[PDB]
């Protein structure tokens, strides 16, 4: 099949500078190419479709450009409804085949996490389960690593990792660490802490709590 | 008004069929270009099925060839997708599409999971609060915890939307054929416990929403 | 409605079908006709032509017989001046497309080509729609305001009609009707020269299509490729005749005054041509296939020579369905009524 | 229109209705009344090994009681010449349409099939389709110039249109008057002969159901 | 009627290869027959016309 | 079972036909203009002039 | 478009309108006129009740 591929994947951006995103070509499939975007809850935007022709409503600060298999897509003067996903998509045979996707960021000032540990409530020490959560909250950029210890051993499996979005007003990140253990591991261990690594410190930032305490 | 409200979506046992509908709200349904298009996760956004102006034209990509049948009512204003025999790789969220140019697209709905799996789970929920000893700092960090469900999505909103501009929620992973997941909020301690503070969870394949007050 | 901005790619053709001019029309005429056409001419070349318009000429062509007749398209040539070649019908595209000089026609002396001629037609048109491409010359700007947004670049008003005629009735026909003529309305009341007669007919009322569904492989469950769709087009036709056989005296100030218009028509008749007597005449053999190495050529000299053998048309032999009673058959009866006898 | 492209499938057929051609008309003679209506042949001689389409023929026939009228198709078979059944409506989809020869009874010599006879007819289109299969014939490339990538591929033309009878009037009616024989069009002058008389209509005002 | 000249040549179908004008033809043309009415010079005719022209 | 939507069309001053005299030269029937009983049932049907 | 599969329901009924012929006639009488209306009537006794 055609087999495009979207690069560079990440854009971290301050706006009024200006931003390049590239797609190259399997095949020419000289320039028949759209443009997309993906923002939850509204409507997906065709900014410049056939590579440089544009669409009714959309102005004139995006530029894309190129011919053969080789193209490019400028755009300078950034608006801050454009923190979404935004792809490439050939069009020329079918099947549609699209890039892989890039995310555009805003870049803002750093922050370290905002660790908060928890027991699981008595309510969940009824229920079945045993998680040991704690929320690192309002640190940028995406990238940390948390370590859970069990008594001082460490656990990998049962780990989840998510992480949120770029939020609505402050846009920082947060990620879900939750310890998922049962009933009897937690009758055993008592002492679980939340141990975030950021860029901030080199000592990683640790918090944990005592059942002998609450 | 343009809007392609989606319907249809959701859970079908494996070998079996569904009928989606694209309602939109409001144009000419025989002036522009439908389509269908998925997006399945760490992959591309899957074409599913296009259709043209009046409905000349339509096709499908390589992957539900014989299987998928697409159809479109221009008077009722509603596109939609006929498919037989559905597999687990069908598991995915997906949209409809408006085409307006050549062929080119510039709308999607909010979507549904179109989920090919076995059942659906209540989900049995439980809070993070917090509890025994002294409320110390002038902002506190809690949550509420959601365990036990299977498939995706969820979504947490606190407090009606006046707190999101400080409101955190999680994603899921999947863990023995289930999904776990929790959610934050950073407030000032002038909230809570004075004035109470709820999180809103609901299950869309269950159709169990459970409300508590933090 | 038509929206802003501007869309388009590369190319945009896309399939249409039409349909066409409501007519019913005829001609009778000894003389064969002419009829008139539009085509590209020598332009002049010592003119700085910012302009790059190729010009247009008229040219009275000599109509034949399967050429086609005009539908409303300019009557033009299709195949030197559509460079696109799928713009036109495929039909029309490599053809030329006609219509008769009926004031020429009337402007010839004698009247031989026209002895009587009628016309029907009726149309009018449904849809509308346009074309693309690099348009000859631009617009003048200063006859409007221009604008941005959506508005920021001209659209091509390369536009054109679609004929739609208009009911295909029978309450109106022309056909199965008997036509006695009174006087005809030029010098030559209705005589043919040379034993000849040239006459034609267009009609759409008698143009239905005739398809053909071929199934190639039976089975109880539909397969759309089964079937080698063909399609073919009949049409059926027939002519009545009643004539008149007058005398000619060959006196003097007949025989200036037709020798003068056509001598052709006294070459038939050698009166006084030394040629026509010749010698010996036309001495033939029995067919002998390898031998004998003479072969079925025209290098032999043409006891018949004239630019309308370079034509082709429909060959109608009456020099046998001759008849001296009329009565036994259905206009015979109708004439004796019109006679009154 | 047409946004291209025309997608493949071996099954896209659906319901649809439509009128068909108006009329009104009569015939009477002593003899009953003719008709041809086209059909196959003998294919040939196999002389020719170019390719395959199918031989045909008008047949000439004297029509009788219940047959059906040829409506603008052609006077044709649609169980031979057809093939799938599903160009024509269920209840002519299985008829051999005949159409009647007046031409023929009109140089019949007496004129004994024919006393008098009425018509009158109208038409025009609705709408515009095409039919669904292989076209066996394919059409010469400079005619044309073809397109690529999404306009690559040809598409078919096999357009077929679909009827439109006109609004009738009651002055529009044949029936229910007298017409009066004071001069017939052949030999026969209003003799029956054999004590028989052979008469025919066909009226589409009176066709609801 | 409606005019296309292609520029160049390719194998290849492109809109932007194609020239095309527009152009608007008339043709009129004209029979008659008079007959003359002389017209004698009077004294109250030779009022008349002044009086006109 | 398909069916149609009836229409008609156009009403004229033309498809008028009262509001003008009549002068019947000869009735139909063997009865050529005799009433009986000091009575009669005429009827009319116009659907043209019928706007609600 | 009457495209297939079908989109059924248990109910299926909808606000509709219509136009009509145009009627202009005359009737005259002294004696009263008839009309004709089909009534559903019976067929003989023993049909072998196929189809009703």
């Amino acid at each position: 099949d055609v087999q495009i591929t979207q690069s560079p994947s990440y854009l971290a951006a301050s706006p009024g500078e200006t931003i390049t995103i590239n797609c190259r070509a399997s095949k020419s499939i000289n320039k028949y190419l759209a443009w997309y975007q993906e923002k939850p809850g509204t409507t997906n935007k065709l900014l410049i479709y056939s590579g440089s022709t544009l669409q009714s409503g959309i102005p004139s600060r995006f530029s894309g450009r190129g011919s053969g298999t080789d193209f490019t897509l400028t755009i300078s003067s950034l608006e801050p409804e454009d923190l979404a996903v935004y792809y490439c998509q050939q069009y020329n045979e079918y099947p549609w085949t699209f890039g892989g996707g890039t995310k555009l960021e805003i870049k803002r000032a750093d922050a370290a996490p905002t660790v908060s540990i928890f027991p699981p409530s008595s309510e969940q020490l009824t229920s079945g389960g045993a998680s040991v959560v704690c929320f690192l909250n309002n640190f940028y950029p995406k990238d940390i690593n948390v370590k859970w210890k069990i008594d001082g051993s460490e656990r990998q499996n049962g780990v989840l990792n998510s992480w949120t979005d770029q939020d609505s007003k402050d846009s920082t990140y947060s990620m879900s660490s939750t310890l998922t253990l049962t009933k009897d591991e937690y009758e055993r261990h008592n002492s679980y802490t939340c141990e975030a690594t950021h860029k901030t410190s080199t000592s990683p930032i640790v918090k944990s709590f005592n059942r002998n305490e609450c | 008004e343009v809007m392609l409200v989606e319907s249809g979506g959701g859970l079908v046992k494996p070998g079996g069929s569904l009928k989606l509908s694209c309602v939109a709200s409001g144009f000419t349904f025989s002036d522009y270009a439908m389509s269908w298009g998925r997006q399945t996760p760490e992959k591309r956004l899957e074409w599913v099925a296009t259709i043209s102006s009046g409905g000349v034209s339509t096709y499908h990509p390589d992957s539900v060839k014989g299987r998928f049948t697409m159809s479109r009512d221009n008077a009722k204003n509603t596109l939609y997708l006929q498919m037989s025999s559905l597999r687990s790789e069908d598991t995915a969220k997906y949209y409809c599409a408006r085409g307006g140019g050549r062929y080119a697209m510039d709308y999607w709905g909010q979507g549904t999971s179109v989920t090919v799996s076995a059942k659906t789970t209540p989900p049995s929920v439980y809070p993070l609060a917090p509890g025994c000893g002294d409320t110390t700092g002038s902002s506190v960090t809690s949550g509420c915890l959601v365990k036990g469900y299977f498939p995706e999505p969820v979504t947490v909103t606190w407090n009606s939307g006046s707190l999101s501009s400080s409101v955190h929620t999680f994603p899921a992973l999947l863990q023995s054929g289930l999904y776990t997941m929790s959610s934050s909020v950073t407030v000032p301690s002038s909230t809570w416990p004075s004035q109470t503070v709820t999180c809103s969870v609901a299950h869309p394949a269950s159709s169990t929403t459970v409300d508590k007050k933090l | 409605s038509n929206r802003y901005p501007a869309q388009p790619g590369s190319d945009n053709r896309e399939c249409l079908s039409m349909d066409y001019k409501q007519t019913q029309l005829c001609l009778i005429g000894c003389k064969p006709p002419t009829g008139e056409h539009w085509g590209k001419g020598v332009a002049c070349n010592n003119n700085a032509a910012a302009t790059d318009c190729p010009p247009l000429e008229l040219f009275n062509s000599i109509i034949e017989d399967g050429d086609m007749v005009d539908t409303g398209f300019g009557c033009m040539d299709f195949g030197t001046l559509q460079a696109n070649k799928s713009d036109v019908p495929i039909d029309i595209c490599n053809s030329t497309c006609k219509y008769p000089d009926y004031l020429k026609m009337a402007s010839e002396p004698y009247g031989d080509s026209l002895f009587f001629f009628l016309r029907r037609e009726q149309m009018f048109v449904r849809h509308f729609f346009n074309r693309a491409g690099k348009l000859g010359e631009a617009v003048p700007d200063d006859l409007y305001i221009k604008g941005s947004g959506n508005t920021a670049v001209i659209q091509s008003s390369a536009f054109f009609p679609t004929p739609s005629g208009s009911i295909v009735t029978s309450e109106s026909q022309l056909f199965n009707k008997p036509y006695w003529l009174q006087r005809a309305q030029g010098h030559n009341n209705g005589i043919c020269w040379g034993n000849q007669l040239f006459v034609t007919v267009v009609d759409t009322t008698r143009s239905t299509n005739m398809t053909l569904c071929t199934e190639v492989t039976k089975e109880g469950t539909y397969k759309n490729d089964n079937f080698k769709e063909y399609v073919r087009h009949v049409e059926e036709y027939d002519l009545q005749f009643v004539f008149q056989l007058c005398k000619i005296t060959l006196t003097a100030e007949i025989m200036t005054y037709i020798h003068t218009m056509d001598s052709n028509i006294l070459e038939d008749w050698q009166f006084g041509l030394t040629p026509p007597p010749s010698a010996s005449l036309q001495d033939t053999y029995r067919f002998v296939t390898s031998q004998a190495i003479t072969c079925q050529k025209t290098a032999p000299p043409k006891e018949k020579e004239d630019p309308l053998n370079k034509y082709t048309f429909w060959e109608v032999n009456l020099k046998e369905k001759f008849s001296a009673d009329l009565d036994q058959f259905p206009l015979g009866r109708k004439f004796l009524l019109q006679s009154g006898l």
